[PDB]
Formats: C-alpha cells, structure tokens, sequence
C-alpha cells in the first residue's frame, strides 16, 4: 500500500493515508473556497481536496479512506476527488509514522 | 445521540455495543409496570453471562440517560446484578478514561451522581472507580466545567471521609491530588473557599493518618514547600521537629521519609490516558528526529497557559520516576530520552519556571540508592551533557551551575546526604559505562572556571 | 546603582508570584531565586 | 472444584 498508486479509474480503493498537514484559506471561483492540502510520506506526496465544511473544523492526524474515487488535475497537480458514488469513512488516529522527506510540492 | 460527534467522526463499537444496549434495554421494557419488566430482565440475565453483561452495561447507559430513567434503572441494577457488578464496574472505568473526552454534560452529571450513589451504598470495587475518576482532571488547567467537576466529587470525598479512611491507599491518593490541586488553583474568591475547605480537609487527613502518609513518597515534601505560607502547614512542621513521635508513635522521624521512595502511581495519577499514551508512543514507535511535530502539537493545544510551566515540571517528574525503558529497547536506535529532555528543558520560558523544572529534575538526585533504583534517572542527564557540549552549551552550563550551587543551598544540615547522593550517581555512571570515558567532560575547555574548580575541589577521587 | 532597583524589582516579582516560603540569595553567575524547605 | 465429581451436570450459568 503506497501513496505513489491513487490512479484514475481504480475500483474498490482501501487505501490509508494521514492527513499530518492542515490546508490554507485561498481563493478560487468566485463564492466557493475549494481548499487544498498536501500530505507526504516515506513513498510519496499527494494533494488532497478540501471542501470549506471539512475545512473548517478539520485538525490534524485523522485517517479516512475512499471507495469508488477517481483521481482529478488541478492547474498541473494531481487531487483527489469524492463524489457520484464515493464515500469517506474515518478508521482511527495516531497510529502512524511519517516520512516528510520524499515531497514533490518543492520547486 | 449521547457522545458529541459529527458524520466525520469515526463510527465507536464501544459506542456500538451501547446503543445495542439501548435497544434490548428498552425493547424489553415495553413501558410495562416494572414488576414484570423487572421479572423478565432477571430470566434474561440468568440465561447466560454475556447478556447479564449486556443488560448490566444498558442499565449503566440508562443511568447516564434520563434522570427518572436513572432512578429506576439504578434499583433494577442494584436489584439484578449477580457478581455485585464488579466486571461491570471495570468497564465503567474503561468507559470513563477513554470516552470522558467526548461524554456529554448531562450524562457527565449523572454519571457523578451514579458514582456518589456507588460510594455511598459502599458497593466493592469503589476505590478502582475514585481513583481513575480522579486520574482524569488535568492540571494547571482553568476551566469551569472541569473546576466544578473537582468540586463535585471533592464534595462526594468530603461526606465519606469514613469510606476512604477504611481504604487505606485512596488516603494518599486523594491527599496527594488535593495537594496538587491546591498549588493548581487561586485567584478568586470561590476558589479562596475551596482552597479552604482543600487545606482543612488535607491538614485533618494528614493529622489523623501520618502513618498511612509515609509511603507517599518525598513528593509530599515538594508539595508541602509551595504552600508553606499557610500557618497550618509551618505549625504542623514546627510539631514535627519538636516530637515526629507525638503524632504517631511508630513515625521515628523524618529519615525514614527522606531515605524511602516515591512510587509511580502518585507520578502517574495526574495525568489524563491521552497524554502518558502519547509519551508512550513516542519513546516506543518514533524514532529519533520526528519528535519536534508531535510535542509542538501538544505544546500549542494543552500546554499554552500561564499554569503551563510548572506542568512541565510535572511531566519532566512523570518521565523520570514513571518511565523506566529496558536496556535492550535502548540498544537500540529507537529516539533516545536525551532530546525529549532538552525539549522539556528549553521550553522553560522564565526564570521560576526553569528552577521549579531543574528542582524537580535534581529531586530524585538528593537521596538516591543504586540497589531500589534505575539508572534510568541520570542517563537521559548525562547524555544530555555529551549530547549538547557543542550545539546548545548554554543549557549545559546553566544545569551544571544549578546542580553545583544547590548542594549548600538546599540544607546544610543534610547537605551531606545530596553529596553522598552525587557520588552514588557518579559511581553508578562510571561502573555503568554509558559514555568510554568521564574525564573530558568534568574537565571541559568551554566550560567557566569556577565549575571545573569546584568539581575538582569536591570529588578528588574522579581526578 | 542599577543593582539595587533590579534586586528591589527582582523582591517585587518574587512576592507578587511565590505563594510558599523562598529565599532570594545572590550567585557569581546570577543566579537569585532557589527554592529550598522551611527553616 | 471438589464439591462436584467432573461426571456430574454443570451449572451453565
């Protein structure tokens, strides 16, 4: 189980991954503010779709995993996408180790 | 529902089985008279052991439910239960340690009047569910929800003083806490009452059972410091230099308190599960390096109150005297105790602060004895003076002149002891040889002058 | 004589913050505040 | 338990 493999198109997903970072008021549109947040670990770095009601009361460490994802690009970054038959559902906390090292948000 | 949670929150199979609980609870009552009711829920407890706990753990839910509910469901329990709900007692504890973070205000009261109920009927077992209730309340802390919690089983404590003196380990155990509590609170004038009512009821426990008030452990002195300026404590000081004898017989003095030791429940008892959870993680599944992310988190959520900083200390005496990792755990290259102590040190953001955390490191230091105790107390120190010669000389030099300058401070009368004690830690590092050789740290070229002199001065046999 | 204002200070802020018993003794390093047991 | 030989019925609560 790596991070390296969030594909388009993959069926039923039971991926785990920890959301160590918290993600950033920015502007997009005009009303919505569809944050973004990236995770890394020992594998690898994906960013992460936040809608603003997730957004808001989210706090660090929590563990969800998606079935029936399919995987989006965003300006050239690739983002994870719920929605038209997808569904979280949260597993545990703390119970984890990371690695920020291999992180491909750097310049 | 009865937990505060939200649709991201994971889904509890503790909070699972209670609702499931709920419905045989329910269901099978009926809303009938409570003859039958009552009849029927017996032939089902007697049928089998896991449904007598299923029914034991819904009348408990019911109790934390509705307050009419509670009153009935309290005399059906009292009334069914087959083993005196002992089992189910453990679950209670269970239940209270790891899910009070989420418990809802209401079921949070009648949880408390659940449990003045246990401690007045005087059911077995009470003690176990005192003592970890107690363990919850999280100090240096202000709340008003929490304050009035202590309150409330303060209160419980104080009109069955009886039940706790026929429990002999529960005396020390809500004397030290109470003592705790009270270097905790001030600053108003309801918290001046119950800072009296906290200091007569300490004093009379104190009074009535020294005897049982021995085996606390030095801490008690350290407690005893902070809240000397009360006339009741520097009278009760004053009784014991003139005759220790006269308030208990067998009590010869205070050597017997001064050479015995500290166990870990009074170290442990303070903290929440979360917190000694997270330490345990720590020292046992984080290597060395990540340990800045996880005690930031901590510091910037719990540990950003002006009570903080003698928290600190608390924690820093938690890991020292509670934490006793095994040797082949330090073998190996898991994170080692050294930079979890230069963490603790350098947070130290004030002068007292830093002299409450270096007094309460020094502590163990005064009396110590290699045959009871670990070496598992100086090796995080000593590695922390190899480890930071060069990056952070600072915090080096400031704990060495501490620990230098508090052997004729602390008591001439007894400074004997403390030098006794430094050459016990000095010989027990030098027979244990955790680093090849002391000689280049005692002597250290970057080191002041009057250090290195007065380590020479007062240990020739290490030169 | 800065000394004595920053000692006076020094009283100050060891009255207004310790509720126990202290003694304020000057150290080479300067060091003023060591807590020990009553007398 | 020596009050009841191992070949009576066992009370299954």
């Amino acid at each position: 189980t790596f991070v390296k493999d969030i594909k388009p198109g993959l069926k039923n997903l039971n991926l785990i991954f920890i959301v160590l970072e918290t993600g950033r008021v920015t502007k997009t549109k005009d009303g919505h503010e569809v944050r973004t947040c990236k995770v890394a670990d020992k594998t690898g770095s994906i960013n992460i779709s936040v809608w603003d009601d997730v957004g808001n009361l989210i706090q660090p460490g929590d563990i969800i995993r998606l079935t029936k994802g399919y995987a989006s690009v965003f300006k050239g970054c690739l983002t994870l996408y719920t929605g038209r038959g997808g569904d979280l559902q949260k597993i545990g906390e703390f119970c984890m180790v990371y690695s920020e090292v291999p992180n491909f948000s750097e310049p | 529902r009865l937990l505060l949670s939200t649709s991201l929150d994971a889904k509890d199979e503790l909070e699972e089985r209670l609702e499931r609980c709920m419905s045989i609870v329910t269901s099978m009552t009926a809303g009938v008279s409570e003859r039958e009711a009552n009849d029927a829920l017996n032939a089902y407890v007697c049928k089998g052991l896991p449904q007598h706990e299923e029914i034991c753990l819904g009348l408990f839910t019911l109790i934390l439910t509705e307050p009419a509910q509670a009153q009935k469901c309290y005399r059906d329990l009292a009334l069914v239960s087959r083993d005196g709900m002992n089992i189910v007692l453990n679950k209670i504890n269970q239940i209270l340690m790891e899910k009070y973070l989420k418990l809802q205000d209401t079921c949070r009261t009648q949880l408390v009047w659940l449990v003045r109920e246990l401690v007045k009927s005087g059911v077995l077992g009470a003690d176990g569910v005192c003592m970890t209730f107690m363990k919850q309340i999280a100090g240096g802390d202000v709340t008003a929800k929490n304050i009035w919690l202590a309150e409330s089983v303060l209160d419980i404590l104080t009109e069955q003083r009886e039940w706790v003196l026929k429990s002999s380990i529960l005396i020390a155990m809500a004397v030290y806490t109470y003592l705790r509590l009270i270097v905790d609170h001030h600053g108003t004038a309801q918290l001046q009452a119950l800072r009296q009512k906290e200091v007569d009821f300490c004093i009379s426990l104190l009074r009535e059972r020294f005897m049982e008030c021995l085996m606390i452990g030095r801490d008690l002195v350290r407690l005893l410091q902070n809240v000397a300026r009360i006339p009741e404590f520097e009278l009760l000081w004053k009784d014991i230099i003139h005759n220790p004898q006269a308030l208990s017989p067998q009590f010869t003095g205070i050597l017997q308190l001064l050479q015995s030791r500290t166990s870990r429940k009074f170290l442990a008892c303070r903290l929440t599960p979360d917190m000694e959870t997270k330490l345990l993680f720590m020292t046992s599944r984080v290597r060395f390096g990540q340990q800045k992310r996880y005690q930031d988190w901590f510091q910037r959520q719990y540990l950003s109150t002006p009570d903080s900083q003698s928290l600190r200390c608390d924690l820093i005496r938690y890991i020292c005297g509670v934490v006793h990792p095994s040797n082949e755990v330090l073998s190996s290259d898991i994170l080692p105790r050294w930079a979890i102590i230069g963490w603790l040190l350098t947070t130290c953001t004030s002068n007292v602060a830093a002299s409450n955390a270096k007094l309460a490191l020094f502590y163990d230091w005064l009396f110590f004895s290699p045959d009871k105790d670990s070496i598992m107390n100086i090796e995080p120190a000593i590695l922390v003076m190899h480890h930071s010669m060069k990056p952070h000389p600072a915090i080096t030099a400031t704990l060495l002149d501490f620990m230098c300058r508090i052997i004729p401070n602390f008591y001439p009368p007894l400074e004997g002891h403390v030098r006794q004690g430094v050459f016990s830690s000095l010989n027990h590092i030098v027979e244990k040889r955790v680093l090849a050789h002391l000689a280049p740290l005692f002597d250290n070229p970057k080191l002041d002058k009057e250090l290195r002199a007065m380590l020479r001065e007062k240990f020739p046999e290490f030169c | 004589q800065h000394i004595a204002a920053q000692q006076k200070a020094a009283l100050q802020h060891a009255h207004a913050h310790s509720s126990g018993y202290f003694i304020t003794q000057d150290s080479a390093f300067g060091n003023l505040i060591l807590p020990v047991l009553p007398r | 338990s020596p009050s009841y030989s191992p070949t009576s019925p066992s009370y299954s609560p």
